[PDB]
RNA sequence: GCGAAUGCCGGCAUGAGUAACGAUAAAGAGGGUGAGAAUCCCUCUCGCCGUAAGCCCAAGGGUUCCUACGCAAUGGUCGUCAGCGUAGGGUUAGGCGGGACCUAAGGUGAAGCCGAAAGGCGUAGCCGAAGGGCAGCCGGUUAAUAUUCCGGCCCUUCCCGCAGGUGCGAUGGGGGGACGCUCUAGGCUAGGGGGACCGGAGCCAUGGACGAGCCCGGCCAGAAGCGCAGGGUGGGAGGUAGGCAAAUCCGCCUCCCAACAAGCUCUGCGUGGUGGGGAAGCCCGUACGGGUGACAACCCCCCGAAGCCAGGGAGCCAAGAAAAGCCUCUAAGCACAACCUGCGGGAACCCGUACCGCAAACCGACACAGGUGGGCGGGUGCAAGAGCACUCAGGCGCGCGGGAGAACCCUCGCCAAGGAACUCUGCAAGUUGGCCCCGUAACUUCGGGAGAAGGGGUGCUCCCUGGGGUGAUGAGCCCCGGGGAGCCGCAGUGAACAGGCUCUGGCGACUGUUUACCAAAAACACAGCUCUCUGCGAACUCGUAAGAGGAGGUAUAGGGAGCG
RNA sequence: GUUCGUGGAGCCAUGGGGGAAUCUGGGCGGACCACCGCCUAAGGCUAAGUACUCCGGGUGACCGAUAGCGCACCAGUACCG
């Protein structure tokens, strides 16, 4: 069987990336509730 | 004729292959008009909307130029027959005294090396384009248009071939291959003779593939689905029909004339459909 | 403002084996450039640099009780100098 | 103001020193370190994988890699060990994979269109890859880096100066790049097996044997040139409305000729200047490994690929991408310029590079019996083969063991006589099993049933003989056989991998698909048949609309419904 | 919309159809008519008084680490997805 998290560093990026968020209306409410809340990573860092 | 097999395996016993007779004229394919790809996409921005399409084989479109008037009174040469799996027909690549490359869909009974001229100025030859003022009334003729420099939409199929039954002033009467009489205009362009390929209808697909190989995807029946989606689904052992016949968005399927009644495209029609 | 160059010279094992020949490594500036860097030695040094080659050291992840965090993330770079003369003043 | 809300939070109990300690591949012994050793290091035996339980990459993970010092915590036990903690090092690229090259699905998006707003379509163009193109092979070095560092050797891009030649020159045109599936003829290579030939430290065990005795290795890379095997391409003249033309380029028609060819270009292989490697065994061996035995040998024969020539050839329908580099012709421009080939000198940038990568480091809360893409993946025998059995190189003994050998559970083996009598049912288990040779019915859509059912043989030794391939025509070496004569055992695919069969009905034509994670079916699908609608700005569907699917389709087409 | 939900349904804006006048011209005083009163629509701007506390300070019959904001502590962190 395959588990559900099969990880992928380009998926993820195009996926829930920075810009993947602010290039939607929806993204950008992502991005003034993360700042409201006070994360550290707004955006899920991927590794490099 | 008909290309057949002996039954040497199960659903190879009514298989039936359309004779590849024509297709010998050329081997390979000139890549030279045909660059673009065809995206085969079933679907809309998102959404299946003609339900079960796609799958099956990689096609690549064929570039035709139908628009005869772009070339008046130059005539050609019909130097290739070759295949087509967009179309249901066989197409004749043939080229110009000019020079020009130009797939036509090639009409009942080509040869190679013949003249052929998309001109007014053209005797009564099967494969001629000629406006349908200058068709004589009787011959059959296909590739016929409805408004004029729009190219040429009606009785492309294999085999069809509409027919002049009259003319009425400036509009000509002409019969297409449901029966329906209709009038159009005067100086649109049409080949005469019939467009041959007329084993299409005799070909059995044999298996569950060359449907799948063509690319139909497999059409689900409607009474084995389920309430939500069709009015027929459901039911407890094979409901009978639910009272009404029904598509999976209400609308009568047996008998309905959802024809738009008020269209600018009618009053030209003077009948409707041979029975 | 001359951009400047060169933190230290990494004073490896590795490195004082590569003192026998003419290697010299050290550490850079972690923006910097493989032409910039013979640039640096040149005139910095006073020398003539045929082969530069840099490296990307990334830092390791390192805690002092118990409050994680890293070291940081710098270039490595070596430089193959012309034959003849040498650098006279790195002698660790 | 608490004792209740299967209340919550934190601690500690019962269950209890109980189950378990994680594939039934397997451990034993002697030394060393150490306070402490079944578990750490070394040595001698035994077992397991060996189409992997071995090796190389891309994912993924992010220092887990190496050394030194230690066991606070972790390892289903201990542990001096550790993929555990502290510190110090370690990833070196013009040629490898990406960007400074291009493009497909898709996304963004000048112009334009639509929508209360957020916004949604959308030409040109841009992004977008395990797709195309592009210049690197061999060996050594560290404890940790290697197609990068070094040794040999060969190339590419750009610029500068000189020599020679030319009508040079594009985001423009043109050919090419440019392609399916299956079967495959010829040559070569990777890989592999022998030799009575070459070289090597050794040995004659225990009964026989100083000999065609045993064991190991008999290579790799390599420019120009030369041979072998293929791929591509007709060479000139005129006319021509076309390449949304500007052409000497391309397309078409006239051809004195060549024409299954040859010439000219493009690959692969062998040889090739030369360079590197060079064992098994023996001494020094803590580890690591180092000297070694040489002046090492580096020769011949055969099997032979899915890999290379390759864009080969044949057949079939379901008809099998784009653009860029590069080749050629020109517009504006320039012809003291610009372009091409040589000769010398320079410049070649940013990121990845360690380790695990079919697992203890990836995903599964775990050092989890699960899953994870591509390549090499040996030898011997079973006809063959990635199957089966064993074993090279490589690793591993699975991180709890030691006793006794109760009932009982799982797995496996066997059994007098009956042979399905137990049960809802030959469920399960067992027999048949591989190959060759006779024979094979009812019925039929003439294919099939069918491997029907039933049987006979299979081991080893010797003799004769038909050939085929390489080699030279056979000597040598592999393959397909046939006949005769014997020998042993209960048994001769002597082990392992390998159909129980037939008749009769029901249902579904058949192959296939589904209820991930209790139902693989008489359910779905299917070819085919019938009905109905739609003539195109089609019908129908998504979307408020634009627009898109239909479809760059045309009643022999498309949509819906029903039976199959 | 105003309390106005179609009721006798005014007024304020209008999605559509018809459609003028410029003080002897119009609108309103809740179907509507006459009188009598109020005001000039079909252009635009305007501080002050009013709401709230990221932040600054003072107070509290406010609390005292299971309270108080989720965090008095290196917290929107470790951890889960
Ligand atoms: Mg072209
Ligand atoms: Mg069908
Ligand atoms: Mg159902
Ligand atoms: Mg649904
Ligand atoms: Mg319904
Ligand atoms: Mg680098
Ligand atoms: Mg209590
Ligand atoms: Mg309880
Ligand atoms: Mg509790
Ligand atoms: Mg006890
Ligand atoms: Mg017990
Ligand atoms: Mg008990
Ligand atoms: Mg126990
Ligand atoms: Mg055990
Ligand atoms: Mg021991
Ligand atoms: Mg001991
Ligand atoms: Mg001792
Ligand atoms: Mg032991
Ligand atoms: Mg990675
Ligand atoms: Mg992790
Ligand atoms: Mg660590
Ligand atoms: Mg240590
Ligand atoms: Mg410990
Ligand atoms: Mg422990
Ligand atoms: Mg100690
Ligand atoms: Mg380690
Ligand atoms: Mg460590
Ligand atoms: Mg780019
Ligand atoms: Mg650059
Ligand atoms: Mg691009
Ligand atoms: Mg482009
Ligand atoms: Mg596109
Ligand atoms: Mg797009
Ligand atoms: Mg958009
Ligand atoms: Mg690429
Ligand atoms: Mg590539
Ligand atoms: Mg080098
Ligand atoms: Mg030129
Ligand atoms: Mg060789
Ligand atoms: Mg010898
Ligand atoms: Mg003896
Ligand atoms: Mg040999
Ligand atoms: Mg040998
Ligand atoms: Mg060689
Ligand atoms: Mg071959
Ligand atoms: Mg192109
Ligand atoms: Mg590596
Ligand atoms: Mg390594
Ligand atoms: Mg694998
Ligand atoms: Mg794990
Ligand atoms: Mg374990
Ligand atoms: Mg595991
Ligand atoms: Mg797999
Ligand atoms: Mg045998
Ligand atoms: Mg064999
Ligand atoms: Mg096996
Ligand atoms: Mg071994
Ligand atoms: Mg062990
Ligand atoms: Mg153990
Ligand atoms: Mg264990
Ligand atoms: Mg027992
Ligand atoms: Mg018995
Ligand atoms: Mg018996
Ligand atoms: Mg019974
Ligand atoms: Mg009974
Ligand atoms: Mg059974
Ligand atoms: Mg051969
Ligand atoms: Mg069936
Ligand atoms: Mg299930
Ligand atoms: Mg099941
Ligand atoms: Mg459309
Ligand atoms: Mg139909
Ligand atoms: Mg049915
Ligand atoms: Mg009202
Ligand atoms: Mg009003
Ligand atoms: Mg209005
Ligand atoms: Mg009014
Ligand atoms: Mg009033
Ligand atoms: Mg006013
Ligand atoms: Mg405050
Ligand atoms: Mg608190
Ligand atoms: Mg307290
Ligand atoms: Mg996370």
């Amino acid at each position: 069987m395959k588990r559900t998290w099969q990880p992928n560093r380009r998926k993820r990026a195009k996926t829930h990336g920075f810009r993947a968020r602010m290039r939607t209306p929806g993204g950008r409410k992502v991005l003034k509730r993360r700042r409201q809340k006070g994360r550290w990573r707004l955006t899920p860092a991927v590794r490099k | 004729a008909v290309k057949k097999f002996k039954p040497y395996t199960p659903s190879r016993r009514f298989m039936t292959v359309a004779d590849f007779s024509e297709i010998t004229k050329t081997e390979p394919e000139k890549s030279l008009v045909k660059p673009l790809k065809k995206t085969g996409g079933r679907n809309n921005q998102g959404r299946i909307t003609v339900r079960f399409r796609g799958g099956g084989h990689k096609r690549l479109y064929r570039i035709i130029d139908f628009k005869r008037w772009d070339k008046v009174g130059i005539p050609a040469k019909v130097a290739a027959i070759e295949y087509d799996p967009n179309r249901s027909a066989r197409i004749a690549l043939l080229h110009y005294v000019d020079g020009e490359k130009r797939y036509i869909i090639a009409p009942d009974g080509l040869q190679v090396g013949q003249q052929v001229v998309a001109g007014p100025d053209a005797p009564i030859q099967v494969g001629n384009a000629l406006p349908l003022r200058f068709i004589p009334v009787g011959t059959v003729v296909h590739a016929v248009e409805l408004e004029p420099k729009k190219g040429a939409k009606l009785a492309r199929a294999a085999g069809t071939s509409a027919q002049i039954q009259g003319r009425e002033g400036d509009y000509v009467i002409l019969r297409l291959p449901s029966g329906e009489l209709r009038k159009v205009h005067g100086e649109c362009y049409a080949t005469v003779g019939a467009v041959g390929n007329a084993d299409h209808k005799n070909i059995v697909l044999g298996k569950a593939g060359r449907s799948r190989w063509l690319g139909r995807r497999p059409h689900v029946r409607g009474a084995a689905m389920n309430p939500v989606d069709h009015p027929h689904g459901g039911g407890e052992g094979r409901a009978p029909r639910g009272r009404p016949p029904a598509s999976p968005w209400g609308w009568q399927t047996k008998g309905l004339k959802t024809r738009k009644r008020r269209k600018p495209s009618s009053r030209f029609i003077i009948a409707r459909r041979k029975k | 403002t001359a951009y400047d160059v060169i933190l230290a010279p990494v004073l490896s094992e590795k490195a004082y084996a590569g003192f026998a020949e003419g290697k010299y490594t050290f550490w850079v500036h972690p923006k910097a450039t493989k032409t910039e860097i013979k640039n640096a030695v040149e005139t910095a040094f006073k020398v003539k640099v045929v082969k530069v080659n840099t490296l990307h050291v990334r830092g390791k992840k390192k805690r002092l009780g118990r409050y994680l965090g890293k070291r940081p993330d710098r270039k490595k770079a070596i430089v193959q100098v012309a034959p003849g003369q040498k650098i006279e003043a790195l002698e660790g």
